[PDB]
């Protein structure tokens, strides 16, 4: 699935996101 | 007890700015929305202006008190509480909340908090005069704090205004949990999905 | 006594987060909603202002006192009392006050509170243009009790379409109707009470 | 009698609800 | 005394949430209200948008002061004193005060309120383009105390801006009682009559 | 002293509701508006919308410290201090405060007050679109305050008339005037003083 | 310690109303717009309403605490600290905050204030119809505190960064920070702000 | 070098400002 930056997606249906301090993210279902 | 020795209790073991975490486990906040209006909708700007009751609950047992031989719940004005510091990612107003700010709890330490909130939203309107209609989502988290001190979990037009310019075709609501680089812990919010059309 | 002292007690003894229940019993709330003004109507976003006093009342008997050769009633801030916690349901903004928010205790104990509310509903207000009218519904009730902590009534009135509602207003009322609900559920043995007012309403030829 | 979910409603011209937490309700009259 | 010992006696000695009354007469309330501009005027919906200075004075004569070396009149915020809870029973909005919150006591005991108030009102608005003009009626009186409580008199327009789009012909000022079937009592209250229509 | 210390002497020392007359002569209250942007204009109603900065100063000699080894200012919140009760006895629309509620009080006792203000005027509004432009007079004054309790006099400064006015308003400033007045009544041996200050303004094109 | 610990010690400790100085250094503010949507442009009377999250970053150094079997961080009232006295020297509307007026505070005396905040600026907007855009600048300092009191720095600066509708009416090109130092013949201390440079246009 | 009024700028790409009370100015970036 999805990378977001230097972020590896836990599962699928996974989004991208990224804040200021806590770095890039995956917004994930469940 | 009376009423007034459970508010007297419930205010000596309330601290409204502390999240009561009992142990290292986070405090379970349950919300859902159902929508009573939704009353202008803009194709051109993408923006919606939507009446909700917003069902919160949430456990604090440290307010917990024997109900034999007294009342099972009392109201409680919520700046006597802590409430979760719940918003709208996407919203673009302040929310306007229309009733008054109390909140039922429970003998055992359950809390109901259900405000009627107005607020305007950034979203999708497209197709809003068609039979498909249009999908607005409302992302609600909390603005603060993380999945290890909150965590956050989830009829359709049972309330929903008869004078409505809309119907609703449904209303879905799941859960994402947001993870970013820097930290194990998790972001949780409800993604409430609502598709509308006009009549 | 007087008028200081009858506040001094009326302090010490209303809690304004607590509702006053005496014993078992419900507080009797008594609810009329008395139409001023119908200010704005929208036809896109289906939205009318209405302008109503809230005639609200409620007995604290404990805030009674003897009145033989003292003041028969008071007029306290309501910071300083417990009031109702009364809501419309179905309001699409939050209830503006407009008047000075007292609230009148007689010695009887008696609780007499009249604001005067600016607030928008839901309506059909295409049909404000024609001969049969638009209908403005208010349904209100405790936001957070039960019949068993408080009792929602319609006062029992005699009055009038108005002399309450301004002469000077574009629309003109019809008919005003005010019905109870009691909401019951398999659960629980109390019941969840409202007052329903329906306002029929037209504008002036 | 009017039958809302499980419940058979105290009175006449009732109306059928339901709460989130509370369930199948009677909204009646009067 | 000076302001300071002033404003600490008027604290001590004044209950804000009581009525003065003295020995069961009627507090004198006189109110009077000078017209600063009408910003908005409606012949459809019968709405007027004023702007007024609301001249309240009444005595409480537990606030006077007869000491030497003492200033005649201090300046006070309104939550130490009592002050008449006024409405406008016709208003429609929530009166906007555009002022500070000051009342002025004089060591007499007379206390001057005058707030600037921005609100709009239900009103008769015809002939606001016609040389006789409309006369709006704005009702003012005490929304709790009855007239054996509170009693309410009426107490040359130098104060409207001259750039208004209109201009004022006539105010008048006469007394009333308004009764409701919700209430046993009367209430006084002053009805200001504004004559006024578009300059030409 | 530290920062901490000079708040906690400013708060026992200062009384907001208390003007500080010093041996009763008059607390001097200096005044000058700096128009940031003009924003709104309305030939229907005849109202201008402004946004300006209120440079207000005065002193409180009985707040002062000694600053050698100490800060010689501090930013305290108005809340804590006596301000001037100024109002602009013609405006329209109550004073929306844009920015932080917190002045500057220099050592020796002085208070330096500059809000940016948001607030409606009525204006003659016809001749906006001409050469000579239109004038919006702005007066202001104490609201309960004569001339023997507080003076109100226009800060003699040089900084040009638009000189912190936005280059992106529609519209331009040919010129800024401020001048005072005292109004003084047979009644009385005191008058009411006031600074009238004259905008006049166009739109560019 | 506990949660319910922290925050007591936090709110004896914090005085709101006195900057957390440490030893006569400043302290060192750093700030950022992060743009989510614009609202309302307009070419004609150069007004544009702006929703952006604030992030805003300082320390205080009398809060901290010893974190080892305590919490790393809690959320804390901001009633109940220092915060920043900053202000858009550009901004024509008070600001409305929209979220919950909370900061984060971390052991070591870091604070994170990260309101979401809509407020109207007078702006060029020009080409926003243009390929090249319309650029509104947010001039960003504190209202009352120089340098050597308050010093204010863009935080390490990054774009359209995943913050932006999609839904909006218009697109981001570019965000850009800049620091300004202003000083003055009379005094030694300087004024600072950070200019926030965001050009825009329509789709379309 | 650019020179505000009687004031010398510290640096370069200095911009001039007059301020009510402060006087001259020099505006610099960094």
């Amino acid at each position: 699935t999805r990378m977001c930056g230097s972020m590896s997606c836990p599962r699928n249906g996974c989004t991208c996101v990224y804040h200021w301090r806590r770095g890039h993210g995956c917004s994930c279902p469940g | 007890l009376d009423r007034a020795d459970i508010l007297y209790n419930i205010r000596q073991t309330s601290r409204p700015d502390v999240i009561p975490t009992q142990r290292d486990r986070p405090v379970a906040v349950s919300v859902s929305l159902k929508f009573i209006n939704i009353l202008e909708v803009n194709e051109i700007t993408n923006e919606v202006d939507v009446v909700f009751w917003q069902q919160t609950t949430w456990s604090d047992r440290t307010l917990a008190w024997n109900s034999s031989h007294s009342p099972d719940q009392v109201s409680v004005p919520i700046s006597s509480l802590w409430v979760p510091d719940l918003a709208a990612y996407n919203a673009i107003s302040k929310p306007e909340v229309l009733t008054p700010q109390l909140a039922r709890v429970v003998s055992d330490g359950e809390v109901l908090y259900m405000p009627s909130i107005r607020q305007r939203f950034s979203c999708d309107v497209s197709g809003v005069d068609t039979e498909s209609g249009a999908t607005c989502r409302i992302k609600i988290g909390s603005w603060t704090h993380h999945s290890r001190e909150i965590s956050v979990d989830p009829d359709d037009s049972e309330y929903f205004s008869q004078y409505s310019r809309f119907e609703i075709l449904d209303v879905t609501q799941k859960k994402n949990s947001v993870t970013y680089s820097c930290c194990p812990e998790a972001y949780e919010d409800v993604e409430v999905s609502l598709n509308f059309r006009k009549k």
